[PDB]
RNA sequence: CGGGGAAACCCAGGUGGAGGCCUGUAGCGAUGCUGACGUGCAAAUCGCUCGUAUGAUUUGGGUAUCGGAGCGAAAGACUCA
RNA sequence: GCAAAGAUCUAACGGAGAUAUACUCAACAUGCAACGUUGGAUACUGGAGCGGGGAAGGAUUUCGUGCCAACGGCACUCGUACACGAGUUGUUCGGAAACUGAGCACAACGUUAUAUCGUUUUGUUAGGAAAGUGAAGGAACUGAAAAGGGGCAACAGAGAACCUGGGAUUAUAUUCCAAAAAGAAAUUGCAUGUGGG
RNA sequence: CCAACUGCAGACCGUACUCAUCACCGCAUCAGGUCCCCAAGCAUAGAAUGCUCUGGUACAUAGAGAAAGGUACACUCAGGGAAGUCGGCAAAAUAGAUGCGUAAGUUCGCAAGAAGCAUUGGCUCUGAGGGCAAAAAUUGCCAACUCAGAACUGCUUACGGCGGGGAAUCCAACUGUAUAAUUAAAACAUAGGUUUGU
RNA sequence: GUGGUAAUGCGGCCAGGUAACAAAUCAAUCCUCCCACGGUGAGCUUUCUUUUCACCAUAAUCCACCUUGGGCCUUUUUACUCUCGCGUUGUUCGGAGCGGGGGCUCAAGAUUGAAAAAUGCAUUGUGAGUUCUGCGUUAAAGCAAAAACCUGGGGU
RNA sequence: AACGUGUCGCGAUGGAUGACUUGGCUUCCUAUUUCGUUGAAGAACGCAGUAAAGUGCGAUAAGUGGUAUCAAUUGCAGAACAUUCAAUUACCGAAUCUUUGAACGCAAACGGCGCAUGGGAGAAGCUGUGUCAUCCCCGUGCAUGCCAUAUUCUCAGUGUCGAA
């Protein structure tokens, strides 16, 4: 997941924490590096 | 009718051997070539008790022939076994409490123990707590040794079985009463699932042949013969005799 | 007010190796806290009497392991096996016994 | 947490490359220099206050020193 | 007392959910299952039960491969030139 | 409790999705005849037992 | 440890905490009311009363032995009402 | 008949759930009975708890908003109901990677018309040749000695490097917090320097 | 060479909630059943029992309300005192602590709490039972409760909780076990004794 | 490698050790309760009440190093000469080395400081409980094992 | 008188009857008609713009390719080669085909753990670039038995011979 966070969105995870939801899915919680905005990002996205 | 209760304890089941705790079987050295032509020198280690056995178990510990190791031993201890005695086994040992020598070797009138049926056998006669075996005579011709049992019977086996010099310890238990069944009780829990016991005229018809009545009776001889099959032969099987022996006893088993 | 307490780790048995100590917070809570278990220490042989060696700390697997040697044994002969004691008397019977042997060799050369 | 007794051995751990950062600690009666390196944080307590001030300059500039106080 | 009260003192569960039928008769202490006596590699079938049989037999599920492989044999495993 | 194998969650998981009603544009199309799920599973009446 | 005693031994007072020992919780049972209830709270429960409560004790989990069979301190008891 | 487990009262607010009216009639004698919340009062549980956490079992019942057709054997504005939308964060906690136990039984062999049977830890499979690599020596190719094949079985035994603070949630937290990490540690695996005697 | 730093990296699954007079089993939100941890104050021997701070709760269909007749983890009753009844069934009774005292029988351990007699409140005091320090057989300071004994003064005998006792006969030695749901016994077991096979 | 008379201090293979084990007694660590004193807040206040209630906290991990108990060394060892001595609540112990003096060591705790006030909420002494730990009787009952890890004996 | 009876008209409750049948049952026939280690049957989990079940499909997932056919599908939405590039249908040669299961690297209430071999990504250092330890990801092979075989592989036997 961090790899790809890099290779997707041109930045980097210093933090991934995963659970596997109620529902099935797994879902990761991803702290960027302070270099990164989580906004700015999230924008960009378009989020 | 259903299984006769003694006849189920022979499928096992849950009323096999309670080993868990104990220490393993009580052995000689098998029978090597040091012990055929010299001897081997051991130190006991330690004197052990072992759930379900009334006599002490002593760790010997040997030096390896082949290898550099040591060998530890365990064997059913002769009464006076202390640690740090040596212990000589094979031909050329001395006769001494303890020590493992061929029953040729052993001089007549000597009391004998852990004593070999066959040679090689590691120990199969007067193991039990303060038994022991008395060497009659020898035969120089046939090889063969004398020897009076236990249980009274006088046997021959070949001048090469080995025998342990002494008796077995932890003589004398059977003099103290019970007087408890919980004493019985934990007699039992390190041995097997044999007590408490129902005589069989307490018991239902289906089940035993001495069940049913309207008394508590057995209707019929308690003495079977020795043809009976499984769940008949219950009962004094193949009783020779019956009812308070009067004079001497007559030595029990086959002849 | 008085608290009471709970497990805190997943192990709810009151077992020798899940021993809990009541532990007091500088945020004013009562907590409990894992008791770790103890090594009994370095000992003689068993069959040797089993008894605890001089200049042998009790240390329990990890802090055995990332303790320095010293701290486990001593420089005399056998450190951190046997005693002074047995070391002399093996010494002692080492020595004995070899002369012993030398000398009824000797004889049965003379002989 | 490591205490360093001498004036010597904290400039000698303020010179590391792991010297992340100097908090400044002014207690009532001492004051406490504790340097953030990689493992251990590491105190010098000195008793003068002149002697601490003295300490709050010509520290290197490449590290920078923290003044804790209270914060919201 | 047998019955409500001894309902109330059961405990733990028999059977599981078994890898290979998925039928809840996967016995936890015998490792064997009920249903189809996995992991013997043959399943169970008796005749006193036709019954069981048309429950579990080819049909029951999607036959996935056996349409496509009937398709081609019906077609006489035509290829292209 | 907390411990659970992962296959049983994903099997509680398909569940707890299986359990939701019908959209009312099904029962506006032409041949439809579903207008409950029917299959419909409430935890206090029928018991899964994974 | 104190007193007697020729000796063997005897008479006290303290210590110590043994026991399938007693009273009595929890626990494990179930004697009587032939009480309640008896289309019940309940396809065996409720109340009071009662047995035992360091042991042949009680209990969780795991594990082993079954249908012409298993298991049973034996009631033809128990083996998912 | 809906009677064990003592119990509710009062005001205000909310609510369609009211102070609900033909003539006469001032209000009683013509809209009763019941609700949820907050405050106050009264009482009970009484730490072997209608307390706070776990296993088994259950599996969303958790949380917020909304809504009262059915269900909650009376009632409801309330709900473990129903609808919508959310929620479970770990180098260190539990498991597994990775221990042995009572035991199990793949292989092997034997038996059986039939393997869907038996043996298989009393150091230990099998008439039984079940070891495949430390080294070297001129980068991966070759090979000594080492007796008894491969697994499984403990979420309370063995084992296991983290713990306080938080103004940090609607619901998770020894799991989240961001350079003054609130912060303080411990511990693996690789690499880089300083120094060594 | 490798022993203190330092640099980077620390993978997988579980984690909500519940664990029960409504979340499990008993067709059900059922007075039945279901393992573990933490466990406060006063009375008191106390995890008995009663009341209480913290936490929790006012949820169990309710209102009105002296018929008979019921059920009760509710009482009382003149005189008599088992005459009732198959049978003292039920109920009543005894009661804590302390001192004194205690028969037959006996495997010498017991029987035994045998049986019985007496006393305990409240106040105000007195005596005894210690630790630390600098004929020390004394000089200071100090803490925890108990036991005994007086004077005075009360009783309507007054919370809870808490054995009735004795003389004999049958049976089984004893503690245990046992017909889940009509039988707990004298039945089974038991130690002890004897026999049989080897 | 190295110091101390010593107890012991410091910088392939083989054999032991930890893991590793029933009970009671008596002291007990944290922790809980109580009491004394002193702060902070609240409550009662017709009348009393120097009062009643609440709170006064310090995690892991490190550094340094004032008792209890166990094992041991060395030294005095006419120590036990006809009532030997030491010690436990308790069943003991001693020329196979008691007791005294001086040391070595282990286990529990103390004390100092770093963490740490920058946090938390709106304080420093005693008495009772409490099994972490220390002190290393029933038995014809004597109360698991292995991985992993530790140390030595030999050899490089 | 009030309950209560009778009869008739009209209502309710309740779903019989009749007509309707894309179903069942039974009989007959035609064939280049009979699965799987090239991994079946069966289990499990997923896939639609909206999608619980069912159907269909498999990370190419209410489907890709192809040949015909010719203007839809349709609850809404969305799309808009027509001389055939259609969310049309029909058929079929090409493809895809998650976790399993005989299941076969070892296990398993574990989305677990290996050996060999190919790859991928890759921080810090090195000249943005390449390179890359540990860690991580993917492919392939690896059960047991049996048969054949080795351009003639490596061995064992106090089995039988035999060197020169
Ligand atoms: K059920
Ligand atoms: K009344
Ligand atoms: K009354
Ligand atoms: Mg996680
Ligand atoms: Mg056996
Ligand atoms: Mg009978
Ligand atoms: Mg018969
Ligand atoms: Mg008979
Ligand atoms: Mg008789
Ligand atoms: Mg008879
Ligand atoms: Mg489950
Ligand atoms: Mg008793
Ligand atoms: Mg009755
Ligand atoms: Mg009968
Ligand atoms: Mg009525
Ligand atoms: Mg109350
Ligand atoms: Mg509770
Ligand atoms: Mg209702
Ligand atoms: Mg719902
Ligand atoms: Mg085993
Ligand atoms: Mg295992
Ligand atoms: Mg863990
Ligand atoms: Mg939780
Ligand atoms: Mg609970
Ligand atoms: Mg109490
Ligand atoms: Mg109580
Ligand atoms: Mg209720
Ligand atoms: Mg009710
Ligand atoms: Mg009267
Ligand atoms: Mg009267
Ligand atoms: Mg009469
Ligand atoms: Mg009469
Ligand atoms: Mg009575
Ligand atoms: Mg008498
Ligand atoms: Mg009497
Ligand atoms: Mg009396
Ligand atoms: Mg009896
Ligand atoms: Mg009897
Ligand atoms: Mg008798
Ligand atoms: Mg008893
Ligand atoms: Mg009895
Ligand atoms: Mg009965
Ligand atoms: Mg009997
Ligand atoms: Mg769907
Ligand atoms: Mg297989
Ligand atoms: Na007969
Ligand atoms: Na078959
Ligand atoms: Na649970
Ligand atoms: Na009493
Ligand atoms: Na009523
Ligand atoms: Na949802
Ligand atoms: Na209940």
């Amino acid at each position: 997941i961090k790899k790809a966070m890099r290779k997707l969105y041109q930045v980097k995870a210093v933090k991934v924490n995963t659970l596997i939801r109620p529902d099935g899915l797994k879902k990761a919680y991803i702290r960027l590096s302070a270099a990164h905005d989580a906004l700015d990002t999230a924008n960009k996205i378009g989020l | 009718g259903k299984t006769v209760l003694s006849c189920r304890k022979g499928n096992g089941s849950v009323y096999q051997v309670h080993g868990h705790k104990r220490l393993g079987p009580a052995k000689l050295r098998i029978l090597d070539y040091a012990e055929r032509h010299g001897y081997m020198r051991g130190v006991v280690k330690s004197i052990e008790h072992e759930a379900g056995r009334g006599a002490a178990l002593a760790r010997v510990e040997f030096r390896h022939p082949y290898k550099f190791r040591r060998v530890k031993e365990l064997m059913v201890a002769p009464e006076g076994m202390f640690t740090g005695q040596s212990v000589f086994c094979g031909q050329k040992a001395p006769l001494a409490i303890g020590n493992v020598l061929p029953l040729g070797q052993i001089t007549e009138g000597c009391i004998v123990c852990n004593v070999e049926a066959k040679p090689g056998d590691r120990g199969t006669l007067a193991r039990a707590s303060g038994d022991y075996c008395i060497i009659i005579s020898h035969n120089h011709e046939t090889g063969r040794t004398r020897l009076k049992l236990p249980s009274g019977q006088k046997k021959s086996v070949p001048s090469t079985s080995r025998a342990m010099i002494g008796i077995i310890s932890g003589g004398g238990r059977i003099e103290k009463p019970v007087l408890k069944a919980g004493n019985s009780f934990y007699r039992f829990r390190g041995k097997r699932n044999c007590w408490p016991k129902v005589r069989g005229v307490a018991r239902n018809p289906v089940e035993h042949p001495h069940g049913g009545g309207n008394h508590q009776h057995i209707g019929h001889p308690s003495t079977v013969s020795r043809h009976s099959p499984p769940g008949q032969k219950v009962g004094l099987i193949a009783a020779r005799r019956t009812g308070r022996i009067r004079g001497g006893k007559a030595v029990k088993g086959a002849w | 007010s008085c608290p009471r307490v709970q497990y805190r780790r997943r192990m709810h048995y009151a077992t020798r190796g899940n021993r809990m100590k009541m532990v007091r917070t500088p945020g004013n809570k009562l907590v409990m806290q894992k008791r770790a278990k103890r090594s009994q220490g370095i000992h003689t042989p068993w069959v040797l009497g089993h008894k605890r060696l001089g200049g042998t700390k009790a240390l329990r697997h990890i802090d055995a392991r990332l303790a320095s040697r010293h701290e486990k044994s001593v420089s005399r002969a056998y450190g951190g096996v046997l005693s002074h004691d047995q070391v002399r008397d093996r010494v002692v019977r080492a020595f004995l016994v070899e002369e012993q042997r030398i000398v009824k060799q000797a004889l049965k050369e003379h002989s | 947490p490591r205490e360093i007794k001498t004036l010597k051995e904290f400039l000698a751990i303020c010179s590391r490359k792991d010297a992340r950062c100097v908090k400044v600690k002014h207690n009532p009666s001492a004051t406490k220099f504790k340097v953030r390196c990689s493992r251990y944080l590491y105190t010098l307590v000195v008793n003068d206050k002149k002697k601490a001030d003295k300490i709050e300059r010509s520290i290197h500039p490449s590290v920078k020193k923290i003044a804790v106080t209270a914060r919201s | 007392t047998k019955g409500t009260t001894s309902m109330g003192q059961r405990h733990g569960r028999t059977h599981i959910l078994c890898r290979r039928c998925g039928r809840n008769s996967y016995h936890v202490q015998w490792e064997r299952c009920a249903a189809c006596a996995y992991p013997r590699a043959s399943r169970r079938r008796y005749n006193w039960s036709v019954k069981a049989i048309k429950r579990r037999r080819t049909g029951t599920g999607r036959c996935r491969y056996l349409k496509v492989v009937n398709r081609r044999i019906a077609n006489h495993f035509k290829t292209p030139k | 409790g907390r411990f659970k194998p992962l296959a049983v969650k994903k099997k509680y998981a398909k569940k707890m999705n299986q359990n939701k009603p019908v959209p009312y544009w099904i029962r506006l199309r032409t041949g439809n005849r579903i207008k409950w799920n029917e299959k419909r599973r409430h935890w206090r009446r029928t018991k899964l037992n994974y």
